[PDB]
Parts: structure tokens; C-alpha cells; sequence
């Protein structure tokens, strides 16, 4: 009848450990689980809890502790990888009583950047004149991307690509603006290493 | 077996409007339910059904009827659409125990159709710099102008849909009122993009009007798409 999740999203690096906390307010006795949710796919459950042992596996050590004592059912992971970022969803049913969820929390795990060279550069659309934007990549996980400020202009928030190498993940955002001459090195201003298209034949 | 489908899985309508979003479960489960996800509130029940034939009012009912045909078979009918409507639901069978979903159904119910607009997208091509200093090219594409945020972007790298490499926005972002943008990386080797006999593609598909839905405007009618910006690998030097 009632679960609540206090936290809507928790950021944790790769390595660290993660605790997700979940409160239900059930008359009766209450069966409880974990779903999560991958970007944009159904919920797939995790793990869950019926009877006898309070503390419930899942796969990869997720481990779900329940406490009538004091009502919760906190999920916990001993050491999250970048994979394990998704939405995560705390649910309470009984007999006779259809799936309650909580509102999610969105664990966004930052991976370790062992070499990470900062640059901005400016791309081009080569089927259109003017049209241009700024790629900024190859951060460190913990640098915060600047924010938009004025109309007209944009910045995306990070997101991070995986190649098929042993290191290949990036960090990747992306900037534009309708403005007649603004470049990459003012509305990325917050950061390092901006490497201008100036082009060279050899 | 395995499965929960939805369908459609995108749809667009006019307030007003009747909308039937349909589940087909092939698990002989006896339960059947209508969720849908917003911000703010997770999943939330609005119908649910014990039994072929039977429908059980969830926790926000009202706007929406059920109807269970068969065991298989669960319905949900907004009679008279309203843009609160607008949502992303999800159908999930059940044997008493753990649910297994759907993959969602996007609705946008709207007050004026003419909103609905496809995107254009843009092909920006790898920095020189980036190429010279990592031996790597990002390419960037970039979708824009788009209402109905229903869309999937791909890459196709000669004719073969790619997924090593690329990383794209999980969440369209909206840079006016009836507007939406979404942007993708696709990272590869200097090597590769060097190649002229490589082909890149950006693909967009639109999910917006049927063929049937009336367009209440002299503008070509902005029905479901498939939209690409695409280039070739250039040599160097
Ligand atoms: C740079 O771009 C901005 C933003 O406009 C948007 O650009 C993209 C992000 C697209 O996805 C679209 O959503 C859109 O084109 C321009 O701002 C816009 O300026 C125009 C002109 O002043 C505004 O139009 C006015 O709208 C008011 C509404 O009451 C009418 O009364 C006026 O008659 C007039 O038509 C438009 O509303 C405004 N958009 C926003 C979101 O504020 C900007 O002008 C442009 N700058 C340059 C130098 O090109
Ligand atoms: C249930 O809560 C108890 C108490 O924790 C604190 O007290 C609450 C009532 C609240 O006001 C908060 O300040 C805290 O949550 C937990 O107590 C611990 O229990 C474990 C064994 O379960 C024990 O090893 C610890 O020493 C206890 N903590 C202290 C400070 O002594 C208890 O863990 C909770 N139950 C479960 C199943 O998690
Ligand atoms: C848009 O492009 C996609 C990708 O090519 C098309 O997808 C095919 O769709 C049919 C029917 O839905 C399937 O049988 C194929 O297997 C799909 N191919 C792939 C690679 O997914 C889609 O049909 C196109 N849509 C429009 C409206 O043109
Ligand atoms: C890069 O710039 C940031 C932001 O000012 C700064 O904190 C940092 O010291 C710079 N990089 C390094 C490696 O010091």
C-alpha cells in the first residue's frame, strides 16, 4: 500500500559500495522486491522476499535485508561497476494485493578515467554552411559539466562511451549555439585542453 | 515461452481523441496490469485483472477503463483522452509472485495536433585535431525540431547497424515549448574513418501520424519516419 524511496538519485564510483534505501508502509505482511529498470526496456526484477530468511540474494551480490522491526528493505551492492547504473525501483504486494512501487532512484555510477585528456573540439557539418559544435571529451568522471545559461544555446549532460578495447570509455558532452560568433572556449570556460580546428595536411 | 507486447508501442492523440493500448502475454498468467511511469511518482497501478473476463480498479482509475477478453489479452481505454494523459505505460503479467513487463507504450495526447513535427538531423564530422592527437574520430549526430519525443536514433556503418563505439542521449531534451533535440556519439579508429569505402549513417525513426489520422493542416502530414544524415570516410593528408 505504500513504499518510499528518499533519495532519487545517488552517484557512486566505480569500486565504491551502494545502499539503497527503501521504507513501506503495508498492513499485513507484506511481500517485498527490487526491479530495475535499464534505459528505456520493462522493469526486470532483482531480487525479492516472501518468507523465512529476512536477507534475500539477487544476482551480482545484491543483497535485500527486510525488517519488520523497522520497516524497510535496503538493497545494497558491495562493489558497483558501471554496468549496474540503471533506475531501481522498491515494490510492496500481499496476499490478494497487486504490485505498489516506489518512486526510483537512479544510480548513476561514474567509471575510473585512468588517462584522461580534457579537449574541446569544434566539429562541422560539412552539408550545410555555419552549422558547427563543440565535443568535449575525454574528462575525468568527477569534473561537473557546465551548465546552459543563455537562450539559443545547449550543453547535454554527460554521457559515457564504451569502444571494444581493454580502456576505450569516454566522457562526452555536447554544445551548440544559433550565436554569430561564440566558440567552444567560452561555453566550456569551466575546463581544460581546447584544441582549435586549425588543420594541418602533415 | 517468454513474453509481454505491447502494442502500439508509440501513439500520438488529439484531446478528445480514443486511445486502446493493448498486452498479449503468451504465460497463461492469471494476473494482468496497466502501470504507468512519470516523473515524480515511478510506476503507478491504475487497473489490473484476477481472471479472464474480470477488472479490478488500481490506484488511479479514473480516465481509463480495462477490459480483459481472454487470459492473454488486457486493454487499457482512455474514452476521452487528455493531455494529463500523456505517459509512458507499461503491461505486466503475473503468477501471484514477481511481474515480468513490457517494453512500454510512449503516448502523447495533445490539444493541437499540428505540434507533431519530424526532426532534421545533422552529421558533424570527426575533429581533425581529435584524429591527429587520439587516432580516434567521433562522429556526432545531431536530431532537432522534433514534437513527439517517440524516436530511436541508430548508426548503420555499411548497411550493418552498430552498437561498439556509440553512445547517445537516454532522454530527449526539449529546447522549445513543442520541440525536442537528442545527439549520439559514434567513436572509431582513425584507421576506419579514413577508409573511404566506409559509409556512416545516422538514423532517426519518427513514430507520429497513421496513414488514417486526419491532418488538420496545408503541411505535408508528419507521419511515422525513418530520417538519416550520412557520410563517407575520408583519406588524409
Ligand atoms: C536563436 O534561437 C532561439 C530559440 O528558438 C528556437 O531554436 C531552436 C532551439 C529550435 O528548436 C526552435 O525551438 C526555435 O527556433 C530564438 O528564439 C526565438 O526568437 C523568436 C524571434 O524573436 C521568437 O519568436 C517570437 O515568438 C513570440 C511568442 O509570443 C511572438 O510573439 C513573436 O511574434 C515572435 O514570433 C521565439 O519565441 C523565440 N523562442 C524561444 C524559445 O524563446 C532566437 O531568436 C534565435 N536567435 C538568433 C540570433 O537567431
Ligand atoms: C533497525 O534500526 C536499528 C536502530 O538503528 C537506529 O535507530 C533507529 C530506531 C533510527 O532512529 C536511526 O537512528 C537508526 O536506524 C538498527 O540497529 C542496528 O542493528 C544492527 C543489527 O541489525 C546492530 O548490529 C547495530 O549495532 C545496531 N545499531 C546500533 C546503533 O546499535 C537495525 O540494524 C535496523 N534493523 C535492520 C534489520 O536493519
Ligand atoms: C525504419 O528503418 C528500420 C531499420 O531499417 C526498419 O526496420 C525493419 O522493420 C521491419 C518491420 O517493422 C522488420 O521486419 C525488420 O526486421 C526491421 N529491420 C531492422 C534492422 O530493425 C523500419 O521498418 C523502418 N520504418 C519505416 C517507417 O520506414
Ligand atoms: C583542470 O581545470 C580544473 C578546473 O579549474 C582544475 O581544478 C584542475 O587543476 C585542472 N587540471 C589539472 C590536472 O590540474
Amino acid at each position: 500500500q505504500s513504499v518510499t524511496q528518499p533519495d532519487a538519485r545517488v552517484t557512486v564510483s566505480e569500486g565504491a559500495s551502494l545502499q539503497l534505501r527503501c521504507k513501506y508502509s503495508y498492513s499485513a505482511t507484506p511481500y517485498l522486491f527490487w526491479y530495475v529498470q535499464y534505459p528505456r526496456q520493462g522493469l526486470q526484477l532483482l531480487l525479492k522476499y516472501y518468507s523465512g530468511d529476512p536477507v534475500v540474494q539477487g544476482v551480482n551480490g545484491f543483497e535485500a535485508e527486510f525488517s519488520k522491526s523497522n520497516s524497510s528493505f535496503h538493497l545494497r551492492k558491495a562493489s558497483v561497476h558501471w554496468s549496474d547504473s540503471a533506475v531501481y525501483f522498491c515494490a510492496v504486494s500481499g496476499f490478494a494485493s497487486a504490485l505498489t512501487f516506489g518512486s526510483g532512484t537512479k544510480v548513476i555510477v561514474l567509471p575510473y578515467i585512468q588517462n584522461p585528456e580534457p579537449a574541446v573540439y569544434a566539429l562541422k557539418d560539412p552539408r550545410s554552411q555555419d552549422s558547427t559544435l563543440c565535443l568535449f571529451t575525454d574528462f575525468d568522471s568527477q569534473i561537473n559539466v557546465p551548465k546552459t545559461m543563455e537562450s539559443g544555446t545547449f550543453i547535454t549532460d554527460a554521457t559515457v562511451l564504451d569502444m571494444k578495447a581493454m580502456d576505450s570509455k569516454s566522457n562526452g558532452a555536447i554544445a551548440w549555439s544559433n550565436q554569430t560568433s561564440f566558440t567552444c572556449q567560452d561555453i566550456f570556460k569551466e575546463t581544460n585542453a581546447t584544441y582549435p580546428s586549425s588543420d594541418v595536411p602533415c | 515461452e517468454a513474453a509481454v507486447t505491447q502494442s502500439p508501442r508509440n501513439k500520438v492523440a488529439v484531446t478528445g481523441g480514443k486511445v486502446t493500448l493493448s498486452c498479449n502475454q503468451t504465460n497463461n498468467h492469471n494476473n494482468m496490469y496497466w502501470y504507468r511511469q512519470d516523473t515524480g511518482h515511478g510506476l503507478r497501478l491504475i487497473h489490473y485483472s484476477y481472471g479472464a473476463g474480470s477488472t479490478e480498479k488500481g490506484d488511479i482509475p479514473d480516465g481509463y477503463k480495462a477490459s480483459r477478453p481472454s487470459q492473454e489479452n488486457f486493454s487499457l481505454i482512455l474514452e476521452l483522452a487528455t493531455p494529463s494523459q500523456t505517459s509512458v505505460y507499461f503491461c505486466a503479467s503475473g503468477g501471484g509472485g514477481t511481474l515480468y513487463f513490457g517494453a512500454g507504450t510512449r503516448l502523447s495526447v495533445l490539444e493541437d495536433l499540428r505540434n507533431v513535427t519530424p526532426p532534421k538531423v545533422s552529421l558533424f564530422e570527426p575533429s581533425k585535431a581529435e584524429i591527429a592527437n587520439k587516432q580516434k574520430a567521433t562522429l556526432v549526430c545531431l536530431a532537432r525540431g522534433f514534437f513527439p519525443d517517440h524516436v530511436e536514433l541508430s548508426w548503420w556503418v555499411n548497411g550493418k547497424e552498430v552498437h561498439s563505439g556509440v553512445s547517445t542521449d537516454p532522454q530527449a531534451y526539449k529546447e522549445s515549448n513543442y520541440s525536442y533535440c537528442l545527439s549520439s556519439r559514434l567513436r572509431v579508429s582513425a584507421t576506419f574513418w579514413h577508409n573511404p569505402r566506409n559509409h556512416f549513417r545516422c538514423q532517426v525513426q519518427f513514430h507520429g501520424l497513421s496513414e488514417e489520422d486526419k491532418w488538420p493542416e496545408g503541411s505535408p502530414k508528419p507521419v511515422t519516419q525513418n530520417i538519416s544524415a550520412e557520410a563517407w570516410g575520408r583519406a588524409d593528408c
